[PDB]
């Protein structure tokens, strides 16, 4: 008989209400035939529960527990805590579905925060009911809230780490929990602060940048770019980072950001400008749920992590473990192959994207040649993926940012095929597979170098363009920088508020902008004619890092140029 | 006596007498209930209240909150008795009939109203601009609207309804702001959007062409300040913004842009008759007051259109105030006096004298 025939049974006297144990099968937790067992503290969990049920009561937004069994699991017998199941998804599944909709276009920005705050208020309230019992949670993060898609509503599913109020936590997440819990005992104000920074998890997507830890709350960059920009010049959002300061800041600020004394309860949380403010009906919100969870789920994203001076440095530190290996005759040959071709892909994402400085780029890539060198002296399946990886790579629109990107995948492919001869040479012979994939290695290479020559090509045409335009620049250029830089002098803005109430400083600004405008009045088809040949040179070298910096150097040189004088051509539709 | 005109929107409500260039009072049209208030005390006392929206896509869908507005509009934005003056309302085109005899029940049974007289919304706008032939793009806060008219009749099967429109946008903007690290969720913080829209945003003529400036370089980037002081910055979220108008795939529609939605319109009349439509082509409502966007019509119509068509767009300076506008102009007439639903004729006759006077 396998374990999924064999009967379970009680421990101690199950509560009101419990189901009977006969016809139940079994298919951390496990499933019954809908049940959940979870396998000292788990007794004092059960007891925890029940001592909840009989002083607050029941909450459908807390787990329905039954009693303490005893389970069929791993050629043994389990105590294991008999409960509900709640038929969903997990609260990390669950946002990051939620968000994803909504940049999509599935709902707009109202449904979305209403949801948000709704999932608020329900988590502050199951907070402020374990208070009533005078039990601290102590444990409230993603992994520990499953939504119910029947009902779209959020559930907490454990208390194995709960304590009284003003006694020492069972355990706590390092991630999540409050700067007081765990040190010097637990308290409500503690709960309130995970339900927050669990909340900000899923929020602003923590699980893209492992850098930063939610219970550090918001960082605030406000006189440079609070995001990135991708390909196209769309703004993405920063994870940790905020703009400006909104009702959104102030409810992590004013609850993250302070002490326990100064920070508020679980109803006074609800209370705050954020949670009061654009609310929406309870079933509007449980139905937005109830349609997220039915839907198809957002996958947790792979290879989405930015690179950084730290994450460069863990790549760094994954190719010295090869070397080390190498020299102590237990290289992996398989796994540095493949380790390698993410350490491509990393690089190439870093060079169009920004971030980490260039001196670090450089040593990354020593790095890889100098694994390639004792690899090397050192002396299918597996390097498949990379050959397919990059003949993709191939098919692709390319532009001067490549460059650099497809001499190195030309290395890789010259290294894979070197490696696969040279085994042959006092191995195993090559074979019929191996022979079909070195012509195929060999075809890319040829179609590598054709493809890297008329680039280069066209860049030392860009490059020439680039300074041919620079030299029309010099009859304005530094003029009309005078002139800009003392109306930016100004601080020109739109401000908010009626006609009237702007009127005086409207009209001052309509004056200074006419001002320059005067003084740069003989430039104004030049420079008209300039932005005309510029703006599509400078989308045509774009923003990433290219390998002659003479080239961005001067490429830099147009766009400040360029700047200056897009601006002048817009001056009197935007002021005046 | 002056006669007065009042214009219920999904948003905003004009009101004003009969005669006089632009509504003297204009509030939101919310009603804010515990857990009562209308317009702008509704929105400073939103602490305690729970605002509602009885118009949604220009149709009454709240009459207990419908008849609070009509009652602030009276007694505390226009400070007049609705007993001593014929009034003036409007209605969203394809309006169903119980709402018509609903709006006449409570003009003249709770208010006491001498004479009224309700007109279609679109058609008033064609008015103001001194036309009795041409098609109309109506787009306000929660609806916009395509409607034929000739010779002063509108053309009912030809008339065409799209869910998109101001409120849609300024969500949109809200959405498409966190991307620069600005997170606004709050109805208040909601408003200041919608304020940044009306003053940054634009519709570009070559959206494509506009995208590659913005991504170049910082020339399209424009700075905006919020009531505590804090200072903003936005780019190309300026014009991607009212771009959803003409591309509804940006709001996850899948339906036509208001160039299209136009052009199916006159499609849909008779041949003979589709050449005075081009030529007079209207816009009204506050959503139509994008910089740029009667440049961008004209060019998008037109590579719909035939070759041989001409196509003229007409664009107001004030077009947000072109219903109610129409609406001064026509009770203003003395040959109108004579259209009025008297409340001798109402008692006569009842709610459903609405159908054979207006
Ligand atoms: N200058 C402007 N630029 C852009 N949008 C504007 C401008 N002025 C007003 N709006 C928008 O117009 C909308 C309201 O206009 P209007 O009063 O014509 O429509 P409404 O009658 O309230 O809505 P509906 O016609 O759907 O009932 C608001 O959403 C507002 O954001
Ligand atoms: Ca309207």
């Amino acid at each position: 008989k396998p374990q999924t025939e064999l009967p379970l049974g009680w421990k101690g006297k199950p509560l009101s209400g419990a189901p009977d144990l006969e016809g139940m099968r079994v298919a951390h937790i496990s499933i019954i035939e809908r049940l959940v067992a979870k396998i000292g503290h788990l007794f004092a969990e059960l007891e925890a529960y029940k001592h909840i049920y009989k002083t607050a009561g029941k909450h459908p937004n807390l787990a329905n527990v039954h009693g303490m069994a005893v389970v069929p699991y791993g050629n043994r017998y389990y105590y294991a805590l008999l409960m509900d199941e709640v038929d969903g998804w997990r609260c990390s599944d669950t946002l990051r579905s939620l968000a994803d909709s909504w940049k999509q276009g599935k709902i707009n920005s109202e449904a979305y925060w209403g949801t948000i705050k709704f999932i608020a208020h329900r988590l502050l309230d199951v907070t402020n009911h374990l208070a009533k019992a005078g039990i601290v949670h102590n444990d409230i993060k993603p992994g520990n809230v499953v939504f119910d898609r029947a009902s779209g509503e959020p559930v907490v599913i454990d208390l194995g780490l709960h304590s009284r109020s003003g006694e020492q936590p069972k355990g706590f997440t390092e991630s999540f929990k409050a700067p007081e819990l765990g040190v010097g005992g637990a308290s409500e104000k503690s709960d309130v602060f995970l339900v927050v920074s669990t909340l900000l998890h899923g929020i602003e997507g923590f699980e893209k940048d492992p850098e930063i830890k939610p219970n550090q709350g918001l960082r605030f960059i406000t006189s440079e770019p609070a995001h990135v920009m991708d390909e196209n010049g769309y703004p993405i959002h920063r994870p940790g980072i905020a703009g400006v300061e909104t009702a959104y800041t102030r409810f992590i600020t004013d609850i993250l950001g302070v002490s326990a004394d100064s920070r508020p309860d679980s109803n006074e949380a609800r209370l705050h400008e954020f949670l009061s403010d654009g609310t929406i009906d309870e079933e509007s919100a449980k139905q937005i749920l109830k349609d997220t969870l039915t839907g198809e789920m957002s996958p947790l994203p792979t290879d989405v992590r930015r690179i950084t001076p730290y994450y460069l440095r863990e790549l760094s530190d994954l190719l010295r473990t090869h070397l080390s290996s190498a020299a102590t005759k237990q290289l992996d040959m398989g796994v540095v192959l493949s380790d390698l071709d993410t350490m491509l892909v990393a690089l190439d994402k870093a060079e169009r994207e920004g971030g980490v400085d260039k001196d670090q780029l450089k040593s990354f890539n020593s790095l890889i040649l100098k694994t390639y060198s004792v690899i090397g002296a050192y002396i299918l399946s597996i390097v498949e993926p990379s050959l397919q990886r990059i003949q993709k790579h191939l098919d692709q629109t390319h532009s001067f940012s490549d460059i650099g990107s497809l001499m190195r995948a030309h290395k890789h492919l010259e290294t894979l095929l070197e490696v696969l001869v040279t085994l042959s040479q006092q191995g195993q012979p090559v074979s019929s597979e191996t022979y079909s994939f070195l012509n195929r290695l060999a075809e890319a290479k040829v179609t590598l170098s054709q493809q890297l020559n008329t680039l280069q090509q066209q860049q030392e045409s860009a490059k020439a363009q680039l300074s041919i335009l620079i030299n029309r620049s010099g009859s304005w250029a530094d003029v009309a920088r005078q002139s800009l830089q003392r109306f930016d002098s100004t601080r020109p803005v739109v401000k908010f508020g009626t006609e009237q109430y702007t009127a005086i400083h409207r009209q001052m600004m309509a004056a200074h902008a006419a001002i320059t405008l005067q003084e740069v009045s003989e430039f104004t088809d030049d420079m008209r004619n300039f932005t005309a040949d510029s703006i599509p040179l400078l989308i045509q070298l774009g923003r990433s890092s290219l390998m002659d910096e003479h080239l961005v150097e001067q490429r830099e040189k147009l766009r400040e140029l360029t700047t200056i004088a897009e601006r002048l051509n817009r001056l009197e539709r935007e002021w005046m | 006596v002056a006669a007065l005109v009042v214009d219920n929107g999904s948003g905003m409500c004009k009101a004003g007498f009969a005669g006089d260039d632009a509504p003297r009072a204009v509030f939101p049209s919310i009603v804010g209930r515990p857990r009562s208030y209308v317009g702008d005390e509704a929105q400073s006392k939103r602490g305690i209240l729970t605002l509602k929206y009885p118009i949604e896509h220009g149709i009454i869908t709240n009459w207990d909150d419908m008849e609070k507005i009509w009652h602030h509009t009276f007694y505390n934005e226009l400070r007049v008795a609705p007993e001593e003056h014929p009034v003036l309302l409007t209605e969203a085109p394809l309006n169903p009939k119980a709402n018509r005899e609903k709006m006449t029940q409570i003009m003249f049974e709770t208010f006491n109203s001498p004479a009224m007289h309700v007109a279609i919304q679109a058609v008033l706008s064609l008015y103001a601009s001194g036309r009795t032939t041409g098609i109309v793009l109506d787009s306000g806060d929660g609806v916009s609207h395509t409607v034929p008219i000739y010779e002063g009749y509108a053309l009912p099967h030809a008339i065409l309804r799209l869910d998109l429109a101001g409120r849609d946008l300024t969500d949109y903007l809200m959405k498409i702001l966190t991307e620069r690290g600005y997170s606004f969720t709050t109805t208040a913080e909601r408003e200041i959007v919608r304020d940044i829209k009306e003053k940054l945003c634009y519709v570009a003529l070559d959206f494509e062409q506009e995208m590659a400036t913005a991504a170049a370089s910082t020339s399209l980037e424009k700075s905006y300040e919020l009531p505590d002081g804090q200072v903003i910055a936005i780019g190309n979220e300026r014009f991607r913004c009212p771009e959803a108008l003409f591309q509804p795939s940006f709001l996850g529609m899948e339906s036509c842009g208001i160039h299209e939605t136009v052009y199916n319109s006159i499609m849909k009349c008779d041949v003979d008759i589709r050449k005075d439509l081009y030529a007079n082509t209207v816009m009204s409502g506050g959503t139509t007051m994008y910089p740029g966007i009667a440049d961008r019509m004209q060019k998008e119509i037109t590579a719909l259109a035939p070759s041989t068509i001409k196509t003229k767009i007409i664009a107001p300076p004030e077009r947000k105030y072109s219903v109610w506008i129409g609406g001064s102009i026509l009770a203003s007439l003395s040959t109108f006096q004579q259209m009025w639903i008297s409340k001798e004729e109402y008692d006569e006759s009842g709610p459903g004298i609405v159908h054979r006077k207006c």
